[PDB]
């Protein structure tokens, strides 16, 4: 059982996607 | 899509570099260098006594014990071609090398106080038919006492079956175990 | 043994610089699109017969052509490995490989990565090795040298709208650049002892009474492209340590020369086609300093060797449980640094049994991105991405607009270079992390302690840096491991290649600007120091904890 | 320093930053997420969780919120006034007070109505000295309205009725007379609303250096997030794994927040240093971008002109003399409140030193600028002083019945082609002369424009005024190729064209006309002699009347680009050294034998990473004093200047992180907070 491990993985994935989005588009 | 400029180009590249290249290289090798291109085998009679590159087990006394193999199924298995991938900090390597150095000390009681590193540490491919001259000369007296030979003619035998590189720094001088053992078997009679 | 390494490095570097210049000039002719002498008419007849003719294409057409050829070769190799039973030339009726191993090998022998997870004596047949795998190495090397030819043409072309012709370039690459050198080194391999026949497996009766079965196959025809194209997967489980594979230290020298021959020839070609050899010598000096200092430390650690062996009764404490005796320990360390720098998976020696520091430094050059004397085409555009990195780092350090080689660089190139640089650290970190989550990958341990995690990190980095080298003993026959490495190799090489065509297309459309006050001089020791500091420190930024929790932990403990 | 009231209102605007707008800045928003997670784990510790240490995470969350608050503080100090404001246009739209009619007549039933009362079909009168409520058409009567928003010229224009000149856009001040206007244009989408559509919608594009810095921040942040994220599964092979709160602390400490603070510290230092050239700079990004400009758009009336139109010379006919029209002009400008009339008085004393013509002792019967005759002046008992434009002169000649002076006509159209607006007087029969009212050039701007030409700035003059006098002013000022008779939408289109060409564009003006041009300009300079709308829009307001302040603006922009490169050197080296400085603290917890990698022998990893948080909070604060009072300011060549910069600031960016972490940990150890 992942008490917070899977939540951490999802947070890292979403944050990396947001970082790639900010790399593509100059905010 | 791709069409002809993709498909015909790929077929031409596949044909040239898969039929023409290996066919021509095979023809050149068989026409020029047949003994080298056939595996450098030793063919005494119709029975193969071995090949001059791989190396064999040589577990008997007076047969110039070679480098450790540590292959997959059996020692010095040529079809496995693996190596002892044990790490520095792995205690399994330490237990294996302790057992092997104990066996080497039991087999050779007065060869030297120390032991060569290459005669007790396993080779990379598991098949090493070559030994440095100092490690080959470390085991002179045991083989001499086993085969009733003299250290003089033994060390000229080691020197005569020695391969030396073109330059010193490119590698190490070596001797071949299999050819030396077959020379010993020929010197039996 | 201290000075022997210096003489070996000096001899290798001098013979490399001697051999590079004619191939560099020929490759520069390939960028310049002038036909090679003696091949002017026959190539025209061949192009007319094939139907490629002459058709200038832009970066999008080039990119989809290269990836379409790679994907078609991937499908061909996948089906060919799947149907191993029906194919001819099977002296032993070997079973067809599983779907996971077939997909792994199919995506591996394409895209230059050439990772191996099997033993070819018991798994791979003759006809797959003879036909499919050799032409896949050929096509991977040709694709890498074509993509770097496109990047160089984009740099040297001013105010144009095209890059060249894909299949024309690939034909002119692999018919007259790889094949003659392959003959000239394959005949040397046969001379010093190799296998280029089609005999079945031969029984051998030893003097001990224990018979064995000799491996069999066309070794030299695969050697002459595995070393030349920096692929790194052979017939045997030992990539370059088997006696039938690599016979003699003289052939080891020829293998080293073949591994570094193509990238430094590309660097000399780039310098010659730029009009000034200062750029070429600048990149080669920047790679040579890293190569020299990193063959160092590795050599010292390997001659320091096992601390237990000195106290256990051995006269010499030299690290020797992972190497052979025909080639020693110093040449073993040199080849290890060469193959971990050039994205070639060919191991002269068992990398898993090295000393911690002398395994971490080749793993350091493994992790960094295969940019120092790198791939058959991969290393040069890796260096071009990192020198563009250094150019705008200097531009933002200087407070003016950054331009390279007289060409202005803007935000689209900025983003695409950032993605191309950071795609491989992302993969080599996230895939390794996912491997340490799963109990299946953690079930593939061989060495307990931090060395198992080091083995996992090496495997994932070999996948996503397109190398093929491995700490052996990893049970990579698992479907999870095979699919993870397969995906890593695929998305790694192609997500590097696609931004390279993006940069090339965005640089074709521009024009070479004149001299300006804010233009950074793109040569000199200052720029070498800036570029090496840039690549080494970004690699440090993304790889300090991964190396620290593994081999550095093993060294300290 | 800045005044306390504006920094307090700005700090209120800083506290107004929500997560809905926090993701504009990526590194600071990632610090914000890390702060939210460490605050959540701190209140979980307060409620009870698996570990036992709570005050350490509480201090991390508090100092992280201080870091976020100060970073947003500096960001609002730099670009809280960068957005173009349309408060003057909104106020002049909302003042309303229209005079509504229910019957079209000069008097009738008129009442005060707001702006929303107007609709499709309405009758509103504007009398004298009021504001037009909305765009519409003239029903009857004549009006002299000041085209301030259109063509940017303070000279009044007559409209009348029953002709082609019935279009009153609204918002233009009526000078005199009276007018009845039919509301044909609805409330909304009128002329002023079409102006405010892109006065409100400015959206200035980001400078290339700022975009490249943001891309570098994204790259380094991806690197550091990658490392801190893969640290969690890589520690699962150890005896004890890394903690989630200390991993969050590493994630918020490693990322280059120093350069993100620098991104606005440069602007804060720019607004501080702009007071040396006496310019109120509302945003520092334009001050930074001033060093990369290539063109300069300019408005004639107000920026190149002194403002009001001056008098050049009295041109008489052959039958009259200089005194014989100078006395008539002096009489015509006796009871004249116009600055043009004051200029007539000044030229009268410049020529004749004329006296004893008192404004009230002489029975000066003042006739104003008539709606139906367009004639104005002063009547005495035996002499009828009137003056006006040439069409009104010809109408008066037709009314009298006399022969027309075509010699006066060729004189006035010759001086009109020269670039002067004629003003013909009527006394002494029809053979009296004209006043040449021409545009006037300011104090020696031609040499400064030649300096701009030498520097590389292309000066293009666009005003919307008459083409002949615009070309004359461009020739007199040494301006390059120019545009005339241009709408504010045409000025917007020119700004968009110069932005799409790639080069940065600078626009300077004073009027309401070029408020969209100042809103869309990259480095926009207002004028203190102009209206409130131009000062509200744009990024810079000139304190003096000097139009060629852009020389000093570009000089300080180049100097501060150089110091921005120096600070970027220092910040990049600082972040790179800080990574190595605080990276071994992640290894002592999960592995005992890597404490020898700790180098400095830090007291504890928690103390080291808390010291990293303190260094994070302190470096962005100390950047502004380091942004002020720079060291290197003289230009060199590229390679040598980069060498000097890299030396002098890489030594700083290496020594400051190690010294700072060691000093803060020593302070924490002697304070006993660990
Ligand atoms: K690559």
């Amino acid at each position: 059982m992942s008490a917070g491990v899977i939540t951490g993985v999802l947070l890292v994935f979403l944050l990396l996607g947001y970082l790639v989005y900010a790399l593509i588009n100059a905010e | 899509s791709g069409l002809r400029p993709a498909l015909s180009t790929f077929i031409f590249l596949l044909l040239i570099t898969g039929g023409v290249y290996p066919l021509l290289t095979t023809v050149l090798g068989q026409w020029w260098f047949p003994w080298q291109a056939n595996g450098s085998l030793i063919r005494e009679g119709d029975t193969v006594r071995g090949s001059a590159l791989i190396g064999q087990n040589f577990t008997g006394n007076g047969y110039f014990h070679g480098r450790p193999s540590a292959t997959a199924e059996m020692p010095y298995n040529p079809q496995a071609s693996g190596g002892s991938n044990l790490a520095v900090s792995n205690p399994e390597l330490d237990k294996l090398i302790a057992a092997r150095v104990a066996a080497l000390r039991a087999a050779n009681p007065d060869a030297s106080a120390s032991v060569p590193v290459e005669l007790v540490t396993a080779s990379a491919s598991g098949l090493d038919n070559n030994i440095t001259p100092q490690a080959a000369a470390w085991q002179i007296p045991r083989v001499a006492k086993a085969r009733n030979l003299s250290v003089e003619q033994l060390t000229q035998l080691i020197a005569k079956y020695s391969q030396q590189p073109l330059v010193k720094y490119i590698g190490q001088p070596v001797v071949n175990i299999v050819e030396l053992n077959l020379a010993l078997d020929k010197l039996d009679e | 043994m201290a000075a022997q390494g210096f003489l070996l490095i000096a001899t290798f570097l001098l013979v490399l610089m001697v051999l590079a210049r004619p191939l560099g000039s020929g490759l520069a002719r390939l960028i310049n699109d002038i036909p090679l002498p003696g091949t002017t008419g026959v190539e025209r007849v061949l192009f007319r017969a094939l139907g490629v003719s002459d058709r200038e294409m832009n970066w999008k057409q080039y990119l989809c052509a290269i990836l379409g050829l790679n994907m078609l070769g991937l499908a061909v190799l996948f089906f060919m490995l799947l149907g191993q039973h029906y194919l001819p030339l099977n002296p032993q009726q070997l079973p067809g490989l599983s779907w996971d191993l077939a997909l792994n090998t199919a995506v591996s022998f394409v895209t230059n990565t050439n990772w191996q997870s099997y033993s070819g004596e018991t798994t791979l047949s003759y006809f797959s090795q003879m036909a499919g795998l050799t032409v896949q190495n050929f096509l991977s090397a040709a694709s890498g040298i074509a993509v770097i030819f496109a990047l160089i043409r984009a740099f040297t072309r001013q105010s144009m709208s095209t890059l060249g012709n894909a299949w024309v370039d690939l034909l002119r690459i692999t018919l007259w650049v790889l094949v003659p050198v392959a003959l000239l080194i394959a005949l040397f391999f046969i001379q010093q002892g190799a296998l280029q026949n089609f005999l079945p497996y031969q029984a051998v009766n030893t003097v001990e009474g224990a018979q064995q079965l000799l491996p069999m196959g066309p070794v030299a025809s695969q050697e002459a492209i595995k070393m030349l194209g920096t692929n790194g997967g052979g017939f045997f489980n030992a990539n370059s340590s088997h006696p039938f594979e690599n016979p003699t230290a003289l052939t080891n020298f020829v293998q080293m020369l073949a591994i570094f021959l193509i990238p430094t020839a590309l660097c000399f070609a780039f310098g010659e086609v730029m009009g000034d050899r200062r750029q070429g010598r600048m990149l080669l000096w920047a790679m040579s300093v890293i190569f020299v200092i990193c063959v160092g430390v590795v050599m010292w650690a390997e001659v320091q060797g096992n601390p237990h062996l000195l106290a256990l009764g051995t006269d010499s404490s030299i690290n020797m449980e992972g190497k052979e005796s025909r080639f020693g320990v110093l040449v073993s360390s040199l080849f290890a640094v060469v193959t971990t720098a050039a994205s070639c998976g060919a191991v002269i020696a068992m990398h898993d049994s090295f000393t911690a520091l002398g395994g971490m430094v080749p793993m350091w050059l493994m992790q960094i991105g295969e940019v120092v004397f790198g791939g058959v085409g991969s290393g040069l555009y890796g260096m071009m991405l990192f020198v563009l990195l250094a150019v705008f780092i200097a531009g933002l350090m200087i407070g003016r607009t950054p331009e390279y080689l007289g060409k202005k660089i803007d935000v689209r190139e900025m983003k695409l270079t950032a993605l191309a640089i950071l795609v491989t650290p992302t993969l080599v970190l996230m895939g390794a992390a996912l491997a340490m989550m799963t109990d299946a990958g953690r079930s593939a341990m061989l060495n307990p302690g931090p060395h198992g995690f080091s083995e996992v990190l090496y495997a994932v980095s070999s996948a996503a840096n397109n190398n093929g080298s491995a700490f052996a003993g990893l049970s990579a026959n698992s479907p999870f491991w095979n699919c993870l490495l397969a995906f890593c190799m695929f998305v790694g090489r192609f997500g590097v290649i696609i931004p390279v065509m993006a940069i090339a297309g965005s640089l074709v459309s521009k024009k070479s600007q004149a001299a300006s006050s804010g233009t950074l001089p793109t040569h000199g020791p200052l720029f070498v120091g800036l570029l090496i500091g840039t690549v080494l420190l970004v690699g440090a930024l993304t790889f300090i904890p991964a190396l620290a929790l593994g081999p550095v932990a093993e060294y300290l403990s | 320093f800045e005044p306390t009231l504006v920094v307090q209102a700005l700090k209120e605007a800083v506290k107004k930053l929500n997560p809905q707008a926090q993701w504009r800045n990526p590194v600071m928003f990632i610090v914000w997420i890390g702060s939210l997670l460490t605050t959540c784990i701190s209140i979980a510790m307060a409620s009870g969780a698996m570990p036992g240490n709570a005050l350490f995470s509480a201090a991390i969350s508090g100092w992280l919120w201080i870091t976020v608050l100060f970073a947003n503080f500096a960001e609002a100090l730099a670009e809280g006034r960068s957005k173009a404001q349309a408060n003057s246009l909104k106020g002049v739209k909302k003042t309303a007070f229209a005079r509504k009619l229910r019957e079209p007549k000069y008097g009738a039933a008129a009442d005060k109505v707001p702006a929303d009362q107007l609709r499709k079909g309405d009758i509103v009168l504007v009398e004298a000295g009021d504001i037009i409520p909305c765009d519409g058409e003239v029903i009857e009567g004549g009006a002299s309205v000041d085209e301030s928003a259109i063509t940017g010229e303070a000279a009044p224009v007559i409209r009348e009725s029953g002709g082609d000149f019935a279009s009153v856009t609204g918002g233009t001040r009526i000078l005199s007379d009276w007018l009845v206007i039919e509301c044909s244009v609805n409330p909304g989408e009128t002329f002023l609303d079409r102006m405010i559509a892109m006065v409100e919608g400015a959206q200035r594009r980001k400078t290339p250096n700022e975009i490249a810095l943001t891309i570098l921040l994204i790259a380094l942040t991806i690197v550091f997030l990658l490392a801190t994220a893969t640290l969690w599964p890589f520690s699962a092979w150890g005896g004890n794994a890394v903690s989630v709160t200390v991993l969050v602390a590493l994630l918020v400490c490693l990322i280059p927040t120093t350069i993100g603070g620098l991104l606005s510290a440069i602007g804060v230092a720019g607004m501080s240093r702009m007071l040396g050239a006496n310019v109120i700079a509302t945003s520092g990004r334009a001050v930074e971008a001033a060093g990369d400009v290539d063109v300069l758009l300019l408005d004639k009336t107000g920026t190149i002109t002194l403002g009001n139109r001056q008098a050049s010379e009295f041109i008489p006919a052959q039958g009259v003399d200089e005194k014989t029209l100078a006395d008539a002009a002096q009489l015509a400008s006796l009871a004249d409140e116009t600055p043009e009339g004051r200029s007539i008085v000044i030229l009268a004393k410049q020529r004749f030193n004329l006296r004893e013509r008192d404004v009230q002792s002489l029975h000066a019967t003042f006739v104003p600028f008539t709606a139906q005759s367009r004639m104005s002046g002063i009547n005495i008992d035996n002499r009828m002083i009137r003056k006006g434009s040439v069409d009104a002169i010809r109408r008066h000649v037709e009314a009298n019945g006399g022969h027309f002076p075509t010699d006066v006509d060729q004189k006035v159209d010759q001086v009109a082609r020269q670039g002067a607006t004629p003003l013909v007087v009527v006394e002494g029969s029809r053979v009296l002369g004209v006043i040449a009212l021409k545009d006037i050039v300011k104090g020696g701007i031609k040499e400064r424009f030649a300096q701009l030409r030498k520097m590389g700035i292309k000066t293009v003059m666009i005003t919307g005024d008459n083409r002949l006098t615009a070309a004359a002013i461009a020739a007199e000022a040494g301006v390059d190729d120019f545009l005339a008779e241009a709408t504010p939408e045409a000025k917007l289109a020119l700004i968009r064209q110069y932005q799409a060409e790639g080069r940065l564009v600078a626009m300077t003006g004073d009027g309401t006309n070029d408020a969209p041009a100042l809103a869309q300009a990259d480095v926009a300079v207002a004028m203190n002699s102009g209206t409130q709308a131009a000062k509200e829009a744009g990024n810079m307001v000139d304190l003096d009347s000097n139009p060629t302040k852009l020389i000093e603006v570009v000089h300080i922009g180049k100097q501060m680009l150089m110091t921005r490169g120096s600070l970027t050197t220092f910040s990049i080296a600082n972040d790179v050294a800080k990574y190595f400085a605080i990276i071994p603290a992640a290894f002592a917890a999960t592995y005992p034998q890597l404490n020898a990698l700790n180098i400095m022998c830090l007291h504890s990893p928690d103390s080291a990473i808390l010291s990293a948080v303190i260094f994070n909070a302190l470096i962005i604060v100390f950047l502004i004093p380091l942004a002020l009072k720079g060291v290197s300011y003289k230009p060199l060549t590229a390679s040598a200047m980069l060498r000097r910069n890299l030396w002098i600031y890489g030594l700083g960016g290496l020594l400051v992180p190690f010294i700072g972490i060691k000093v803060i940990d020593l302070l924490l150890t002697v304070c006993g907070l660990v």
